DNA sequence: TCACGTATGCTATAATGTGGTCTGACGCGG
DNA sequence: TCCGCGTCAGACTCGTAATTATAGCATACGTGAGG
RNA sequence: GAGUCU
């Protein structure tokens, strides 16, 4: 693919495939030319070296260094490592309708609530706004609804307030050691850029407000909303699943 | 424990015969006449020569073995077109052929985007000129400074130095540590976000509803022209193939369909709202 | 360490008591960075098995 | 005796220990080191001189041609630092080197009388270090961090177990050169000595001695003591050395003379040994059976036959003894090898050694490094000599030879860089000594073995690499070419050297963007030591021993400053007084104690020198101008601490501060803080963003002023004198005659840097400190940098703080702040952001920067001017266009809808797109500055041209004012010289100054002074012309940009950010917090006096944290402000200068045993009221580190303020008006706003762009990324029930392409149904496994 | 013990995702092993209901 | 049948075996 | 007994974007436009 | 590469 700078950028698999094709075609040539066997042998060694580098580079001894000196990333390397495809793209992924910010106390909150910044929530519930806007007939179509949100019109705030009502949001903190590292809350729209967390659940997250941050995730489907409200809600996860004791404890 | 392809091959080459002058002449006469053994022996004996030039041609494009192999191809052409009748030695003639084939291969295979020898040769002159400029101008050559010296076009010099720009690895993690590869930064430009794809669905669906809101003959020549309902996107004159068979009446009716539809977008709430986009 | 710190933080440490404190402190901090990995690797082995 | 800037505001000192040595220049390391690299030394091989003499002269392979080095020279820098930073170029000097091509005749033997061609060739530009200690690389300020590596020399180490559950300690020697192969010696479980050359395969150690031409008997004579066996008459005798037996068990009855000493089968104690030695025992009779096993030393042959009876190093028997006797040998030299002390190691190693002679040994060595390739004798001798005995491939360096010789207990420090045969044997000897039990292992973590490489050494090495690459090219071309036409410059290439150095100063790990949040961040970054990067440790390689505090770190490395992270222990801040010895070891100052009296004689001791002496502690009490008060002083030696008598004491710690680094020295009551919290405190001070109003610290230490001055960010006066002209831009000082040189005009101009961008996009602004017409001395602060008060370092703002809960608004470290803080714009911060717009040339055609942009509102185009550039001063907000840019689109095959749409509005808008630079979303600021970079050939923008008009006229004005003020100042001197011996006061002023070339006086020294001033005047006259031509050329000069790029427009925005909930704040005792709420003034706890508290911090974040420093800082802070409130009250009521003087003298001279005396009096009345006006906003106090203020001194100061001794006050709740039920600690804590603003961290995304291969959304806020849903987070949903939430996260939220669009449409349609699919990552996985040649198929239902 | 127990599971998609992926896939490829997707990790990988 | 970028082709003094980083650790096979 | 290969917590932020060297000229190979 | 939560 072309970078903006006019330059191109490519996978190392292309360098490994080009190695294999050059040496293979050179072998075809030297066979057409009836070359003496010492030279044929050298080319057959080099061909096996190139294929073995292409499949799994570094297993067959000294890995083939590309441009920096770093060994070229081969086929097996894209599957194997933790970074392969299993651990990185398949057993876990980057996710839509996800956000983050610094956390701060919400002592005024009830246990099942969390302060969610206005601008953050505006963005996460974009399709839900578009939808109500068209059912009220305030927006003629989606592109006009988008421009009304971009202008951040006063009627849009009132609609956004209506969508967020009784809609649970997942808060997550790294590291997620046990299941209470994810909990669902009913969000409370707040002016300001910081997420407000209920004190009593700070224990489960191991949350202290000296700059920790949290991920926000929006359960989209009716099913996901119900699993968040029933199974994952703060109120419903009071006892530690580890030992019988309440995790939700004053401190 | 000799496992290395290179050390094995170089062991095998050393283990060959070295040829003399009178021996080169005897074998060369038999070789051109088409001797099997003569060709094999002349090639095998002169492999050492390939390696000397191949060893002084590394760290430029391919690896030592790659260069040695292509250099061996030059050796073969050299043995094929050698003249033993001329008193002048084989080593002298072969050196040309080995350097030629190595250089040519290094100009083609090395560059990921295959760069033509014509541009490469021109590039060589630009670079050698830059070197002479750098020695006297303590600074480095500008594009315009190089162009002034060769009496050639600034644009042509800039195009060439642009092609010199070598390719960055996508798989390579950048942030010093293996933090994030470039692949993960760079998004798919050809794939539209679900937001954009959904907007086109809304437009395409509205059009079907807008086609059953205007006149029957105002949406029969406006859509069959753009290729909206029809199969092929025709022009004002080509709408005549269907039933219209007109040029003036087609252009009046196309624009009449659009003018009534412009007021349908001003009333529904777009027009200047959907103008920015 | 064979020599304990006799003093407390209200009293204030001297240069030698503070320098001697550093050892334990930094080993603690290095422990959080480096040992967390084996704890976490054990979580992951357990999870995969069950 | 105080300086002028100290007369304005004096800090009260609670220190009691007089400082015999002042804090040195803190950026000493970077400057000295690089200065050595560029420094022209004829002899002292340092940097370039060394590099050329090392490589050169390079002679050809043929030997006809040679190139030799004469000398080098740095051209002046093409662009100043300023132009480099703006343009984005490296600040460098061209390196021109004189080189002489000399040619020999091949026909004559070595006739040099053929061709000598000498010329000055260009080899790269070398980047230059700034006066501050930085390099500007591609327009970015960067610092190259000093490195810490294992010193070349020898090291003796030992696997403590590890290998062989046997648990055997295997000793090893490692000889490390500065350049060459490594030479390893090691033991095997079976006690065989082995050699690893370049840590390759193992070889018997004796083989290397055979390669150095050692016969077997010579080897044995080297390691082994000989024992002589005389065969007399019939009985066997052996020459006894009284001790040797010693701690052995007697195997035979030992009889001496006729009388039995040992009993057979009993252990020989000390008494037997002294009895035998005193009796003078030299022969003892022994049984023949004892020799079975003894090793013969020499070759013994039959003098009759002349054949070998027994070879050297052969185990003796009863029959070989018999054969030896009858041949005619009655003396047998046998090896002394009694286990225990004298082990037979080399004896057993010779039996393992398969080689015989020298050649056989050289062949086996050759076969190890080059396995397969047949030996030749020439090849094996060449290889072995080229390993450790070639001057070109092997170099221990001076430090290597020196550490090597000291480790082998030599007298001589200096010697050869190549290994001698004696060196290797001495090393083997010491290895074996250590195995025996006499002698010890060297410690790798010991700073005596860890050496510092700052910049100049590292620049030198990369520069040598460049030269070596060049040498191959040069030698190659010298041999091939004809010698006479060919000159030296056609052979040399500059690009290899330039490339080696460019890669160091740009690609290198140690070259990193300067940490410029604040002065302390900069100064600490420049004094960093890293064990990482090239030639060093890795995070993988790094264990736990290296990371921990070593005893030798005392006075050299900070124990309490190290990144809390993966780099913990590998990166180290330098101690305050620490410095590099000549060889590059760290050293620390110590006061010599002579005859018990403690002199001011100060000695810098290396790590190794320190171990040898007993050093008293700094806190040790000295008695008034002589010896220690106390009999048993607390000291330290041999790396451990206890009490000593006075006569034993050799030395003493110079300052109490020398243990600590710079950053930690700024922490007041460090003494009362846990070392962990203190570490994070020193670490967060570096993150402190400078506020709009730089406020001094009320509770300081005294390092404040040193740091502000040495950082370079403050303008300091070199010459002093009186200030002629102040301006918010410039300061001109007229110099005093005593420092003012009579040559050039004596007027210093300091131009101040106005509101400029930092690397962290913070604001750099210099304001003038002094007023118009103020007298100043050398080293006075003339202008304050960004985070500096009158000369002192001011990282943040002190505040009235109360420790008490609020309604959970300070739950876990959460901070409750008063609205008054926001109102007073304290912790309001300035961020200058640089945005660039690049006009590139594409295959379709060049991009245009016109204001004429398709599909754009009049609102947007209003702010752009004719060219398409936003106006200076214009306020902008997200989405506003800054630089309008359009890109040529190639023939757009449209969807029918777009054909219709483009037909309806008729806005075809040509063949062009919209790629305009617009303000990033949510960032909002005012445009302060615009820069335009155009190519040389391309026609300039209208806006670019008006910018050059401004720069040209401004340049003209600047230079004109230079020549005007310099001419006025110069004639003002001529006027004074002419009066000297020629009174013409009123007569000289009337005629024009321009017609003064005629004016002279009689021929004396004063006539020569007139000539100096006249030659300077005209020099300045032409100088002004050539300066102006240079400026004009640079302003017209078209800049060469990247290929493809036609022009670049850089916009600078200024953003004012307010403090707000989510913003991160901390103190200096590692006490962090996030702001939870901003409380109305009415609501905040208030005093009996009615004054509201600024910040309410949680008490419970102190006793757990064990940083008690913050509480002492708060009590003293209130006491400081108590006295400021008294001075404020006395200044409001005017009152008497006498009365103010009384109170202030009593105040400064309070402390029980205050070191600092302040004899107020001498201060003039005007100095006193300027001083009180500064002391009014709180008397600034200094608590040194480990010599700080005592509780009793703080309570005494509080009583002087009429504040409570408890430092607790009655508080009233702002809301209810009722009192809090108990006293609350209130006072002033100096607080810092760190770089971590919520504004920068808040991020949210519904749908966006998606990744190329994996199709998953991107990461990071910069790429508008979705949050990573990790394995850990997945498992949480698995533990719950939540299967739909998990599938959501796997499929429609990430890869599933069809699914995500379909579900988006459903959510706008309000269906809230998933309709899942197949994740594209898995499709890829399949394709990647089939690419491996594994058939992986989906089997259907 | 834990590591081997996780590799001994008769799902090769779980074994591969855990560790030793190269070895797991050669042994599965040679055995012609068929994974019927009973486990949780297997279903999460194919993006299905747990 | 050229016009114009691309491609193949040949040169003859003699020359004929190559040449960066160096240190983890604790487990478990073969 | 010694070498080989295999693992080694989880997110987040920034910031930047390099180097080398391969000759010169005559016929050979392919497509499009104009005569 | 230098950081921020654990
Ligand atoms: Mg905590
Ligand atoms: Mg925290």
């Amino acid at each position: 693919v072309p970078l903006d700078g006019g330059r191109f950028a490519t996978s190392d698999l292309n360098d490994l495939y080009r190695r294999v094709i050059n040496r293979n075609n050179r072998l075809k040539r030297l066979l057409d030319l009836a070359a003496p066997d010492i030279i044929v042998r050298n080319e057959k060694r080099m061909l096996q070296e190139a294929v073995d580098a292409l499949l799994d580079n570094g297993r067959r001894g000294r890995a083939i260094t590309g441009s920096n000196k770093r060994p070229l990333k081969s086929l097996a390397d894209m599957i194997k490592g933790k970074q392969g495809r299993f651990r990185q793209n398949l057993l876990g992924k980057r996710v839509d309708y996800s956000g983050r910010s610094v956390i701060t106390v919400g002592p005024y909150l009830r246990l099942h609530q969390c302060g969610l910044p206005k601008k953050m929530a505006l963005e996460l519930f974009k399709p839900f706004i578009y939808g109500k806007l068209e059912l009220r007939g305030l927006a003629t179509t989606i592109k006009a609804a988008k421009k009304m949100v971009e202008r951040e019109e006063a009627v849009v705030w009132d609609i956004l307030d209506e969508v967020i009502r009784e809609h649970p949001v997942l808060l997550n903190r790294a590291p997620t050691l046990h299941r209470l590292g994810i909990q669902a809350f009913e969000p409370v729209l707040i002016e300001g850029k910081a997420i407000q967390l209920h004190p009593l659940v700070c224990a489960a997250y191991n949350a202290d407000f000296d700059g920790d941050q949290m991920a926000v995730h929006v359960p989209l489907t009716l099913e996901a909303q119900l699993e968040a409200r029933a199974l994952m809600m703060s109120t419903n996860n009071i006892l530690s699943p580890a030992n019988g004791e309440p995790i939700i404890v004053p401190s | 424990r000799v496992l290395d392809a290179t050390q094995l091959y170089l062991g095998e080459i050393g283990y060959s015969p070295l040829l003399t002058a009178e021996e080169e002449v005897y074998f060369a006469r038999r070789a051109l006449r088409g001797d099997v053994a003569s060709r094999r022996r002349m090639i095998e004996s002169n492999l050492r020569l390939v390696v000397k030039i191949a060893r002084r041609y590394g760290n430029r494009g391919l690896a030592l073995l790659d260069l040695i192999e292509e250099g061996n191809l030059g050796l073969i052409r050299a043995v094929e077109k050698f003249d033993p009748e001329r008193g002048f030695r084989f080593s002298t003639y072969a050196t040309w052929w080995i350097r030629q084939t190595i250089e040519r291969a290094i100009m083609n295979q090395t560059r990921t985007i295959r760069l033509p020898i014509h541009i490469v040769k021109e590039l060589n002159v630009y670079l050698r000129t830059a070197r002479e400029l750098s020695h006297k101008l303590d600074h480095e050559p500008s594009a315009e400074e190089i162009a002034e010296q060769l009496d050639k076009p600034v644009d042509d010099v800039s195009r060439m130095l642009r092609l010199n720009e070598r390719i960055t690895s996508v798989d390579t993690p950048l942030g010093g540590d293996s933090e994030k590869a470039l692949l993960d930064i760079l998004a798919d430009e050809k794939e539209n976000g679900p937001e954009d794809t959904t907007q086109d669905d809304d437009m395409k669906q509205s059009i079907v509803k807008w086609l059953f809101e205007l006149n029957a003959k105002q949406r029969e020549v406006l859509a069959r022209r753009f290729g909206l309902l029809g199969y092929e996107a025709a022009t004002l004159e080509d709408v005549g193939r269907e039933i219209g068979l007109t040029r003036e009446r087609v252009r009046q009716i196309q624009v009449e369909g659009l003018r009534r539809l412009r007021e349908i977008l001003q009333t529904q709430g777009l027009n200047i709202e959907a103008l920015f986009l | 360490i064979e020599t304990p710190i006799t003093a407390n933080f209200r009293e204030g440490l001297n240069v030698l008591q503070y320098f001697i404190s550093t050892h334990g402190a930094r080993k603690g901090l290095a422990d959080t960075a480096l040992k967390t990995a084996n704890s976490g690797y054990l979580t992951r082995r357990l999870v995969d098995v069950a | 005796v105080y300086s002028y800037t100290e007369k304005k505001r004096i800090r009260k000192d609670f220190g009691k220990r007089p400082q015999v040595l002042d804090v040195p220049y803190l950026l000493s390391i970077q400057l000295d080191s690089f200065q050595k690299f560029i420094e022209q030394d004829p002899e002292g091989q340092y940097g370039l001189e060394a590099a050329f003499r090392s490589v050169f002269p390079i002679q050809s392979y043929s030997g006809n041609s040679e190139l030799q080095y004469v000398s080098y020279r740095l051209g002046e820098p093409v662009f100043d630092v300023q132009e480099c930073q703006i343009r984005g170029v490296t600040y460098s000097a061209p390196l021109r080197v004189k080189l002489r091509l000399v040619i020999y005749e091949r026909e004559a033997p070595e006739g040099t009388v053929k061709d000598i061609k000498e010329q000055e060739v260009y080899m790269g530009e070398i980047p230059l270090m700034t006066d501050n200690g930085t390099f500007v690389i591609n327009g970015t300020e960067r610092v190259i961090v000093s490195q810490l590596h294992r010193s070349p020399g020898v090291f003796f180490d030992s696997d403590k177990g590890k290998t062989h559950s046997s648990g055997k300690v295997l000793y090893n020697a490692r000889i490390i050169p500065y350049r060459g192969s490594w030479l390893d010696f090691e033991f095997d479980p079976k006690d065989n000595l082995f050699v690893r050359i370049d840590r390759r395969r193992k070889l018997p150690a004796t083989i290397i001695l055979r390669a150095l031409n050692y016969t077997t008997e010579q080897i044995l004579d080297l390691f082994f003591e000989k024992v002589i066996f005389e065969i007399r008459d019939n009985k066997l005798q052996m020459e006894l050395v009284p001790e040797r037996l010693r701690g052995e068990t007697a195997s035979f009855d030992i009889e001496a003379n006729g009388k039995v000493y040992v009993e057979k089968g009993r252990r020989i104690t000390a008494r037997h040994i002294r009895q035998l030695e005193k009796d003078d025992v030299k022969l003892i009779e022994v049984p023949v059976e004892y020799i079975a096993g003894k090793v013969v030393a020499k070759d013994y042959i039959d003098e009759s036959t002349g054949e070998l009876i027994c070879a050297a190093n052969m185990e003796l028997s009863l029959d070989l003894l018999a054969k030896l006797s009858q041949s005619g040998h009655k003396r047998i030299e046998t090896l002394f090898t009694n286990d225990l002390d004298h082990g037979p190691y080399i004896s057993e190693t010779l039996r393992v050694d398969p080689t015989n002679d020298r050649l056989s040994a050289l062949v086996e060595i050759y076969r190890m490094m080059r396995p397969g390739e047949p030996p030749t004798r020439e090849a094996a001798e060449s290889l072995f000599e080229n390993l450790f005995f070639s001057e070109d491939r092997y170099d221990l360096s001076a430090v290597g030879r020196m550490k090597f010789n000291r480790s082998l207990l030599r007298e001589e420090i200096e010697g050869s860089g190549i290994l001698s045969k004696d060196d290797i044997i001495d090393v083997m000897k010491k290895l074996i000594d250590i195995r025996n039990g006499k002698g010890e292992v060297d410690d790798i973590d010991h700073l005596g073995n860890r050496r510092i490489r700052s910049v100049g050494e590292m620049a030198e090495n990369q520069f040598r690499v460049g030269l070596v690459r060049v040498e191959r090219a040069v030698k190659e071309r010298l041999s091939l070419g004809d010698l006479d036409t060919l000159m030296p410059q056609d052979m040399i290439n500059a690009k290899p050297i330039s490339a080696a150095v460019k890669e160091f100063f740009g690609s290198s790990q140690l070259s990193q963007f300067m940490d410029q949040n604040n002065p302390l961040s900069e100064i600490t970054h420049k004094r960093r030591i890293s064990a990482l990067g090239p030639g060093g440790l890795t995070r993988e390689r790094a264990g736990f021993e290296v990371r921990d505090v070593h005893p030798t770190h005392y006075g050299r490395v900070c124990p309490i400053e190290t990144p809390e992270g993966p780099n913990i222990g590998l990166i180290n801040s330098l101690s305050v007084y620490a410095q590099t010895n000549e060889y590059g070891f760290l050293e620390t100052p110590y006061r010599k104690v002579t005859d018990g009296v403690v002199t001011d004689e100060i000695h810098y001791l290396s790590a190794i020198e320190e171990g040898n002496y007993v050093i008293a502690q700094a806190n040790s009490n000295l008695d008034e101008e002589g010896h220690f008060v106390e009999d048993l002083v607390t000291c330290r030696s041999k790396g451990e601490s206890s009490l000593f008598s006075r006569d034993q004491v050799d030395y003493m710690d110079v300052s109490t501060q020398q243990v600590v680094s710079v950053g930690a020295s700024l922490i007041p009551f460090l003494e009362h803080d846990d070392a962990n919290r203190a570490l994070m405190g020193a670490n967060m001070q570096r993150q402190a963003v400078p506020t709009l109003r730089a406020d001094k610290p009320l509770v300081g230490t005294g390092m404040e002023r040193a740091v502000a001055v040495d950082s370079g960010v403050t303008a300091v006066a070199k010459r002093g004198g009186v200030v002629q002209y102040v301006d918010a831009s410039r300061i001109v000082i007229k110099v005093n005659e005593d420092e003012m040189y009579p040559g050039e005009a004596g007027i210093d101009i300091y131009n101040l840097t106005k509101y400029t961008r930092s690397n962290q996009n913070t604001c750099i602004n210099q304001m003038p400190c002094v007023s118009l017409g103020e007298p100043v001395e050398r080293g006075d602060v003339l202008a304050d940098g960004p985070s500096t008060d009158l000369g002192e370092l001011a990282l943040g703002q002190n505040m009235r703080v109360a420790f008490m809960p609020w309604n959970g608004y300070n739950f876990e470290d959460s901070i409750l702040v008063s609205e008054r803080v926001v109102q007073e714009d304290r912790f309001t911060t300035i961020h200058i952001q640089e945005l660039a717009c690049v006009s590139r040339d594409t295959k379709l055609g060049p991009e245009e920067i016109t204001a004429d942009i398709p599909n754009v509102g009049e609102a947007a185009l209003s702010k752009l001017d004719e060219s398409g550039i936003v106006y200076i001063g214009a306020e902008v907000t997200g989405g506003d266009i800054l630089v309008g840019k359009v890109t040529p689109k190639g023939e757009t095959q449209l969807t029918p809808e777009e054909k219709l749409l483009r037909a309806i509005f008729g806005e075809k808008a040509s063949d062009v797109k919209d790629s305009s630079l617009r303000v990033p979303n949510g960032v909002s600021g005012t445009v302060i500055d615009v820069q335009v970079f155009t190519r040389d050939g391309v026609e300039k923008d209208k806006r670019a041209l008006e910018i050059e008009e401004m720069q040209l006229k401004q340049a003209k004005k600047d230079l004109s004012e230079e020549l005007q003020i310099l001419e006025a100042g110069l004639f003002s001197r001529i006027r004074a010289v002419l009066v000297a011996g020629g009174v013409e006061a009123e007569k000289l002023d009337k005629l024009p100054r321009d017609r003064w070339l005629e004016l002279g006086l009689t021929d004396e020294e004063k006539q020569n002074q007139l000539e100096q001033l006249a030659e300077q005047y005209d020099e300045l006259k032409h100088e002004f012309e050539k300066k102006l031509e240079a400026k004009r050329r640079k302003i017209t000069q078209g800049d060469d940009l990247a290929p493809g790029v036609l022009k670049i427009v850089k916009v600078y925005l200024a953003v004012k950010r307010r403090i707000q909930p989510g913003d991160k704040m901390a103190g200096r005792h590692g006490n962090k917090g996030v702001i939870s709420k901003i409380n109305p003034i009415e609501d905040m706890p208030y005093d009996e006096n009615g004054t509201p508290v600024d910040i309410v911090l949680n008490p419970l974040g102190v006793p757990s944290r064990m940083n008690i420093g913050q509480i002492l800082e708060t009590h003293l802070g209130m006491a400081a402000k108590g006295i400021g409130d008294k001075i404020n009250a006395m200044l409001k009521q005017q009152q008497e200068v006498a009365k103010l003087r009384e109170f202030i003298q009593r105040a400064y001279d309070l402390g029980a045993d205050v070191r600092q005396k302040v004899d107020l009096s001498t201060f003039s009345d005007e100095e006193v009221m300027r001083l009180a006006e500064n002391l009014r906003k709180g008397m600034p106090i200094a608590t040194p580190v480990f010599d700080g203020a005592k509780e009793a001194e703080i309570k005494e100061l509080l009583k002087l303020g009429d504040l409570p001794t408890s430092g607790q006050i009655r508080l009233y709740d702002g809301r209810t008006g009722e009192q809090f039920e108990r006293p609350v600690t209130v006072g002033y804590m100096y607080m810092l706003k760190l770089n971590h603003l919520v504004d920068d961290k808040m991020h949210a995304r519904s749908t966006g762009s998606y990744s190329l291969v994996t199709q998953q959304p991107l990461g990071g806020k910069a790429q508008f990324g979705g949050q990573r849903f990790g394995e850990m987070e997945v498992w949480a949903l698995e533990a719950y029930g939540a299967a739909y939430t998990l599938q959501e996260m796997l499929t429609v939220k990430s890869d599933d392409v069809n699914g995500r669009t379909k579900m988006y449409k459903n959510i706008v349609d309000g269906n809230h149904q998933m309709e899942p699919g197949m994740p594209e990552s898995f499709n890829v996985l399949l394709k990647e496994i089939r690419s491996l040649g594994i058939n992986i198929e989906l089997e259907d239902e | 013990g834990i590591t081997k127990a996780s590799l001994a599971t008769e799902s090769f998609i779980s074994a591969a995702s855990f560790q030793e992926t190269t070895r797991v896939l050669t042994e599965a490829a040679v055995a012609g092993k068929r994974d019927e997707l009973r486990g949780l990790k297997e279903n999460v990988i194919v993006g299905r209901l747990i």
